[PDB]
Formats: structure tokens, C-alpha cells, sequence
């Protein structure tokens, strides 16, 4: 993003993204107990990691929700929330603002940001509720979404790996004729697209590589390699230094991809049950 | 274009209705050779109000010098570097509205020495 | 842009002089339109032209102009 | 700390001071919107887009979202306060017939406009006002709420949009799709204004002002961009002979004629671009920009 | 780094999604500045 603004906002490696959500988690746990509502180390307390495979699968959810919207939807919208929802973690805890309401939230903020004009009937009919539990929810929506703008430093523009995609097959339309008609290319890197999306990797990679590295898994899949199109980057700067940093990360991008793994639904309905009691437990705020 | 000192232009209807006033207009009347766009006369035309903003925005300002009622009505072209501050470039007379720009007292001797001899 | 007093027709005389001998013909009574000037100046007109073109009329045929007037 | 209440907007309020923290001058905005409905919409997309396209777009000639907070409903967006707006400066009766400052001030508009086009994110509506200027004179662009960005992939693009006296032609046609166009032609009505010293076409309401623009550059030629009648919504204007730009503001210096015949070309192709227009000879001539320094000052 | 205005195989092939169509053309945004935005965003970055 040439275009700044991501530029403070890309987290460069592994580790401070774990160590930035770990704190969170202590943060929570701290305010809460200097509060004083309980003994320290109570069973109530989460684990990082747990809430990290809770939020994947409910985030799976979310993506499912967005896909079955009854007005049609941009692949650019849809990114926009999931990339709102994971940065809005890295920064508080699950349990201090329940998952559901964050990915309603997201989702409606995202609308109105990327101008896909939402009609109101066409997005509570989409949703599976009673229009008073609706409404109910649509009251928590208006102040979480100040409160998420807050929490994102007010940095809200994301880039949103498709627009490189397309760029880039138009590249290969014209630069390059050793491979041809590449469309079965097309399909394949959307479905690398989708599990890459999944991963921290929007967060830690550059986008544009991201559309790069999905397009070469594709064609390493089917039958093709682009050493010469990583011939054609390499007719440019740093001479022969560009061409091993591509190939450090798209390796560690299949590593990534081949690890991730949804998390079991019976695994995750025992960590439901025990967030559900954990809000249900008492906060309370200010007077 | 060739020579200014050179050229004559001049209008029928603008003659019966010309005074004291008018002068500057009748120089201003465009497609005049010896006036020109980049004067600020026409800029102020351009905007709005003719006062002391010759004093103000300082520049081209064709001025008129001396004037005789029925005729005779002398036009001055002067740039300033600011106010109270003027520098002459020249001088175009009006006879019978009739503009011609003033000889230099040299260049005109020359011409005629030449001729003569 | 800035045109001088109008010049003789230059168009025509170099055929006028000729060799002194197949010079061009007086031209035709063009009896029709013109540009004498600037006005038209068409020919087959009146003298005074009736005042219902251009105004109103306040007075009959009877017209005698002693007693009208 | 708020200091001064300069007054509400159209759909904000400000209000002009020292924060909670630096005693340096800044504006301060406070969130404006009818909340009572129990299903309101939360954040308008005015606000949204403004506060991140504001955000992103850093140039000296482009304001920007320095600080934001929001710990109440309240949501405070920190902009650099300015001096005042050429709008009004140029509106005033004549205090300073300024040339050669008509042409820094174009400078500026045109150096900004250019970052803006290059960033990839279109000035939804420059109007005559919207335009700041800062004490020391340096103009940077302001009202950013109806931008949008302008991409490959086809979207449903906003319509009728610009206010109606600075209107772009194939806007006022009616046009599904758009481009540079729009905020090109509209620089080019606020150069009209400085020169001319009143606004160029004057529109009640659409049709109107349709018409008063064919008036003043005549009708399209059907050369011009056909299908200029082939967009969804034409009406064959009225068939004027049509008048030179030198008709409608009677003169000045060639090359600034020229700058105009461009900006206007009917053919939204041709409508001269940023880079293009900077690289006109005219910026770089005898006349010199005015360095703001000496940039006049009205009360 | 890519170049403003095409002329090249891109051009040629003048094929989006749905291509490039007539009518709209009016409105301007002739393709043109269609792959320029497409092709500009994607190469944003690729080295953070």
C-alpha cells in the first residue's frame, strides 16, 4: 500500500501478534480483579488460545451470514468485516464485548464505509431473528460502533487482496504467453484466496504478494511455475536479491494454509458454554 | 504589430459620445493596437469597481495625462513598483479620436534626416 | 482584428486593363437585391410606405389629408 | 478545552480551540445526526468516508484527520483550524483586484487536485466554498464527504450529485458511470468565478442550469463525443450559434484562455487532466505565482 | 512501476469481467481507467 495509512497499521512478524493478543487477555483479567468483583485466578478466566479458536469458528459463521445476504454482495465488503473483526481483538478481549455483537457491528460498519448503500428491510431480513431481539441488538450496533471506530485508532480504509488479482491476470494476458487461458488458475487461487483468508495472513503479508503467491500455488498445483514471470519482477530492482524473499514467503504461506485447520464444533460448543457463563458473570462499569 | 508609432486606429460611434470619462474607454475599446489585455484597466473591467485600487494593486495603469473638451485628449502608460511610486513607458495622443502614439524626439529626426538626405 | 479604410477592388481591374482590347462587359442591371453600404437597398419599392406596417392606423381610407390632418 | 463556538454545520458542529492536551490552535468537530430512530443507522456516510479519506490523503495542499476520539456518543474528528475561504474573499466587493494571486490560488486547487487524482479517490464535490484558506495562505482542499473511489470493477456509482451551479455535463445528462470529469469541470467554474468575479452558470434547478451551460459553451457539436444524446437521459438543447470563451469573460491573457478551453473540452475524454493541466506553459510564464507570502488578506 | 496510458496487449485485449460497453461509454471511464486502477492497486506493496 504505497498509499500509506496500512503502513503503521501492518504488524511485521509472528510473535508481536501473539504477544499483542496475550496482553489483552491479561489486561482483561487484571482490570477485573483490581476491580475486585472476584479472587485472583478464578475457573471464570479464559485462555488465549481458546479464545482465538472460538473466534475463528464463530468468524466462519460470520462469513457464512455475509454470503447469505439477501441483497448481493462485493467480495470487497465482505473482507472489509472480516479484517474489522480480527484487527478489533488484537486490541481487547472476547469477553469484554461478546462476539456476536462485534460481528453484527463490523458488518454493518463495513456497509456503510464501502458505499453498497444497504436498504434497512433487505438487512433485517437477512438476519435469522424476532424483530424486538433484533431491535434489541440494533441498539447495542449503534454505540459498538463507535466504540470499534475508537478501538481501530480510526484507521478504517483495508486493502482487500482481489484488485491485485485481477491486475495480474491482466498481466498475464499480455507479458507472458508460455502459459495459456489461465482461468482454471482463476478458480484455483480463489479457493487458496479463501483459505488464506482465513489465516493471520492479512495481517502479516503484503497483499499484492498474497494475490502473487495464491496465483503460483495455483499453477505449481496444475502444471505450471512462473520462474519466468519471477523473471520479468526480476527484470527490476535489487537484481537477483528480490527473487529469495518471494520465494521466504510464499513458503511460508503453504506452511501457514497446510497447519490451519477449522476447530471441531464439539470443542467449541464447551467453549461456548463457558463464554456464555462469562458474560453472564457480573461486570457492571461505572456509576 | 510592425511599428505602434506606425498605426492608427479608431471607432465612428464612440466619437459623438466621447468626454472627459470616456477617454479611457475609448483606448479600452479592445482590437485597439496601442492598448493591450495585460493592462490592469482591463483586469479592474474584468472585476468590479474603479477607485484607488490603481494605488493598490500596483501595475499597468493607463492613466489619462492632459485634456483639452472637445479633442484633444492625452493618454499615459505608466508602471508601477508601488504606491507613490511610477515610472513613464509612454504616451498616446488623442486628435479629432484619432490615436497615434507619441515620436520619441529622436526616433522622428532620424526618419526625417534620413529622408531628406 | 484590425482592418484598414477599405481598399479599390482588387479582384477585378487586372481584367479591366486586359491588352486594351477583350475587356470584360459593363455588368448587368441586376434588377433584384444589393449591398450598397451595409443596407440592402433591393429594388421595385414605394415612396412613403403605408404606416400599417410597423404602427397602428387611426384613420380611414377617406384619408383627406386637409381635414385629418 | 473548547474555546470558541463558531457555529453548527450541515450535518456538524464546530467549535475552535486547544485540546485536552497542546495549546497549539486547532478546529474541533462534534458528530451531528437524527438519532431518534430506535433503529438508527448509526454513523452517516458522509462522516465515514470524510474521516477516512481525510485520514489517508496527506499533502501540503490536503487537510487531514490528525486526532479522533469518540469516549462518549459524542465523536470528535481534529482538523487544522484555517483563516477563512476564497469563496467569500472573492465574493466581498472588491477589496484587492489581485491578477497574478488568481493564478497561486489556481496553483494551489490544481497541485492538490492532482495528489487527489493519483491517491485513486475522486473530490466528490468541490463547490465554490468548501475551498479553505490558511494564515499563511497555502489553500488546501476541505469538504471531503461525498468522495468516492473510482475503480475497474462496476458498482452502482452515486448520481446527481455536485451542487447545482457547479454541475458536471455528463452528470447533468445523466450518466451511470463517471470519471476525473466532474471534478475537473468544476475547477474549471471556480476559475470562471475568480475572473469573471460572479459565478458562471447560474441554475434554479436542473434542467436550468443544463440549459445556461449549452448556452454558454453553445451546443455540443455532434463530432463533440456522439452519444452525447445516447447517454440514458438527453434533452436536444436549444440550438445556439454558440459564443467564444472570449464572449463570456470578455478577456486576459491568452494562455489563461487557453487553460480554459481545455478544462472545458465537452468530450469527457478530453477534459484536460491534472498532470496535463500543471504541464500547461502557462503556469510556468512572465506573470510569477504570488509565494502566499504577499497573498492578499482581506479584514 | 506501470505506465498511464496502455497502447500495449492490455489495451488490445480490451477484456474485463464484462469487458467494455457502449452506451455507459458516454459516462466516460473508458476501461482505460479501468485497468490503470486495477492493475495500480495490485502492485501497491508486494515488498513491505
Amino acid at each position: 500500500h504505497n498509499s500509506s495509512q496500512k503502513r503503521h497499521w501492518t504488524f511485521s512478524s509472528e510473535e508481536q501478534l501473539a504477544r499483542l493478543r496475550a496482553d489483552a487477555n491479561r489486561k482483561f483479567r487484571c482490570k477485573a480483579v483490581a476491580n475486585g468483583k472476584v479472587l485472583p485466578n478464578d475457573p471464570v478466566f479464559l485462555e488465549p488460545h481458546e479464545e482465538m479458536t472460538l473466534c475463528k469458528y464463530y468468524e466462519k459463521r460470520l462469513l457464512e451470514f455475509c454470503s447469505v445476504f439477501k441483497p448481493a454482495m462485493p467480495r470487497s465488503v465482505v473482507g472489509t468485516a472480516c479484517m474489522y473483526f480480527k484487527r478489533f481483538y488484537l486490541n481487547n478481549s472476547v469477553m469484554e464485548y461478546h462476539p456476536r455483537i462485534i460481528m453484527l457491528t463490523c458488518a454493518f460498519l463495513a456497509c456503510k464505509v464501502d458505499e453498497f448503500n444497504v436498504s434497512s428491510p433487505q438487512f433485517v431480513g437477512n438476519l435469522r431473528e424476532s424483530p424486538l431481539g433484533q431491535e434489541k441488538a440494533l441498539e447495542q450496533i449503534l454505540e459498538y460502533e463507535l466504540l470499534l471506530i475508537q478501538q481501530l485508532n480510526f484507521h478504517l480504509i483495508v486493502h482487500n487482496p482481489y484488485r491485485p488479482f485481477e491486475g495480474f491476470l491482466i498481466d498475464l494476458k499480455t507479458r507472458y504467453p508460455i502459459l495459456e487461458n489461465p482461468e482454471i488458475l482463476r478458480k484455483t487461487a480463489d479457493d487458496f484466496l479463501n483459505r488464506i483468508a482465513l489465516t493471520d495472513a492479512y495481517l502479516l503479508y503484503t497483499p499484492s504478494q498474497i494475490a502473487l503467491t495464491a496465483i503460483l500455488s495455483s499453477a505449481s498445483r496444475a502444471g505450471i511455475t512462473m520462474e519466468s514471470y519471477l523473471s520479468e519482477s526480476l527484470m527490476l530492482k535489487e537484481n537477483r536479491t528480490c527473487l529469495s524473499q518471494l520465494l521466504d514467503i510464499m513458503k511460508s504461506m503453504r506452511n501457514l494454509v497446510k497447519k490451519y485447520e477449522p476447530p471441531r464444533s464439539e470443542e467449541v460448543a464447551v467453549l461456548k458454554q463457558k463464554l456464555e457463563r462469562c458474560h453472564s458473570a457480573e461486570l457492571a462499569l461505572n456509576v | 504589430r510592425d511599428n505602434l508609432l506606425g498605426i492608427s486606429w479608431v471607432d465612428s460611434s464612440w466619437i459623438p459620445i466621447l468626454n472627459s470619462g470616456s477617454v479611457l474607454d475609448y483606448f479600452s475599446e479592445r482590437s485597439n493596437p496601442f492598448y493591450d489585455r495585460t493592462c490592469n484597466n482591463e483586469v479592474v473591467k474584468m472585476q468590479r469597481l474603479t477607485l484607488e485600487h490603481l494605488n493598490q494593486m500596483v501595475g499597468i495603469e493607463y492613466i489619462l495625462l492632459h485634456a483639452q473638451e472637445p479633442i484633444l485628449f492625452i493618454i499615459r502608460k505608466q508602471q508601477r513598483q508601488s504606491p507613490a511610486q511610477v515610472i513613464p513607458l509612454a504616451d498616446y495622443y488623442i486628435i479629432a479620436g484619432v490615436i497615434y502614439q507619441a515620436p520619441d524626439l529622436g526616433s522622428v529626426i532620424n526618419s526625417r534626416v534620413l529622408t531628406a538626405v | 482584428l484590425l482592418p484598414p479604410p477599405m481598399q479599390y477592388i482588387k479582384e477585378y481591374t487586372d481584367e479591366n486593363i486586359q491588352e486594351g482590347l477583350a475587356p470584360k462587359p459593363p455588368p448587368p442591371i441586376k434588377d433584384s437585391y444589393m449591398m450598397f453600404g451595409n443596407q440592402f437597398q433591393c429594388d421595385d419599392l414605394i415612396i412613403r410606405p403605408l404606416e400599417s406596417q410597423g404602427i397602428e392606423r387611426l384613420h380611414p381610407m377617406q384619408f383627406d389629408h386637409k381635414k385629418e390632418l | 478545552e473548547k474555546l470558541d463556538f463558531l457555529g453548527e454545520g450541515q450535518f456538524a458542529t464546530v467549535y475552535k480551540a486547544r485540546d485536552k492536551n497542546t495549546n497549539q490552535i486547532v478546529a474541533i468537530k462534534k458528530i451531528k445526526l437524527g438519532h431518534r430512530s430506535e433503529a438508527k443507522d448509526g454513523i452517516n456516510r458522509t462522516a465515514l468516508r470524510e474521516i477516512k479519506l481525510l485520514q489517508e490523503l496527506s499533502h501540503p495542499n490536503i487537510i487531514g484527520l490528525l486526532d479522533a476520539f469518540g469516549h462518549k456518543s459524542n465523536i470528535s474528528l481534529v482538523f487544522d483550524f484555517m483563516e477563512t475561504d476564497l469563496e467569500v474573499i472573492i465574493k466581498d466587493n472588491s477589496l484587492v483586484l489581485t491578477p497574478s494571486h488568481i493564478k497561486a490560488y489556481m496553483l494551489m486547487t490544481l497541485q492538490g487536485l492532482e495528489y487527489l487524482h493519483q491517491h485513486w479517490i475522486l473530490h466528490r464535490d468541490l463547490k465554490p466554498n468548501n475551498l479553505l484558506l490558511d494564515e499563511n495562505g497555502v489553500l488546501k482542499l476541505a469538504d471531503f464527504g461525498l468522495a468516492k473511489s473510482f475503480g475497474s470493477p462496476n458498482r452502482a456509482y452515486t448520481h446527481q450529485v455536485v451542487t447545482r451551479w457547479y454541475r458536471a455535463p455528463e452528470l447533468l445528462f445523466g450518466a451511470r458511470m463517471y470519471g476525473v470529469g466532474v471534478d475537473m469541470w468544476a475547477v474549471g467554474c471556480i476559475l470562471a468565478e475568480l475572473l469573471l468575479r460572479v459565478p458562471f452558470l447560474p441554475g434554479d434547478s436542473d434542467l436550468d442550469q443544463l440549459t445556461r451551460i449549452f448556452e454558454t459553451l453553445g451546443t455540443p457539436t455532434e463530432e463533440q463525443w456522439p452519444d452525447m444524446c445516447s447517454l440514458p437521459d438527453y434533452v436536444t438543447f436549444k440550438s445556439f450559434p454558440g459564443i467564444p470563451l472570449h464572449h463570456i469573460f470578455s478577456a486576459a491573457g491568452d494562455d489563461l484562455l487557453d487553460l480554459i478551453q481545455g478544462l472545458f473540452l465537452f468530450n469527457p475524454c478530453a477534459r484536460i487532466t491534472a498532470t496535463q493541466a500543471l504541464k500547461m506553459k502557462y503556469f510556468s510564464n512572465r506573470p510569477g505565482p504570488t509565494p502566499g507570502c504577499q497573498l492578499p488578506r482581506p479584514n | 512501476h506501470v505506465p498511464e496510458l496502455e497502447m500495449l496487449g492490455r489495451l488490445g485485449y480490451l477484456n474485463h469481467v464484462r469487458a467494455a460497453s457502449p452506451q455507459d461509454l458516454a459516462g466516460g471511464y473508458t476501461s482505460s481507467l479501468a485497468c490503470h486502477r486495477a492493475l495500480q492497486d495490485a502492485f501497491s506493496g508486494l515488498f513491505w
